[PDB]
Parts: C-alpha cells; structure tokens; sequence
C-alpha cells in the first residue's frame, strides 16, 4: 500500500502521517529531514594570485 | 436459546467483490448456545453461516 501528500520544507519540523488501509488496523509513519543540499553545475574560467 | 433485546450496528463496509463489511450486534440472551444466521433479502451476502 502506498500513500501521497505535500510536506512543508523545513530541516528540523517532523512529519507525522496515519495511513488508512479499508479492513485494516490504520498505522501512522514519522518522517523527518535533515538536510537540503542544493547543487550547481559549474566548470573553472581562470585563477589569479 | 430465546434471543431478544438486539441491536445491530454497522462499522464500516465498501462494495467489492470481496467482503468487504463489517458489522457488529449487541444483544440479551437467554443461555449460551449457537444458532444460525442468515439474510433471506439478496441485497447482500452474509459471509457467515
């Protein structure tokens, strides 16, 4: 079973979620980030000193 | 066992081709006992015999 939604961005603000599952005891599932590390993509032009 | 003082409740059904209902009865006996159950209408199946 798989289950969708949005989450709010933000590095340390857990995520608490309780799936549903029709006959089924439902169950809850905690997600939490720890990082966001954006990446460019970048070549060199020159040094100086 | 003479059976009297009923209340069915439902809990929570879905209509698909498996069995996909639940329902729960409260009730006043007589003295412990079995006895069958059974839906004379055809608007749905009982699982249970």
């Amino acid at each position: 079973y798989e289950h969708t939604a949005v989450m709010p961005n933000k590095v340390g603000i857990p995520y608490k979620a309780l799936v549903e599952r029709p006959g089924y005891a439902p169950v809850h599932l905690q997600i939490q980030l720890v990082n966001t590390r954006i990446i460019p993509s970048t070549n060199l032009e020159y040094i100086t000193c | 066992p003479t059976v009297s003082d009923l209340e069915c409740k439902i809990t929570e059904c879905t209509y698909a081709f498996d069995f996909g209902g639940i329902a729960t009865v409260a009730y006043k006996s007589s003295k412990a006992g079995n006895c069958p159950i059974h839906s004379p209408s055809g608007v749905a199946v009982i699982k249970e015999n």
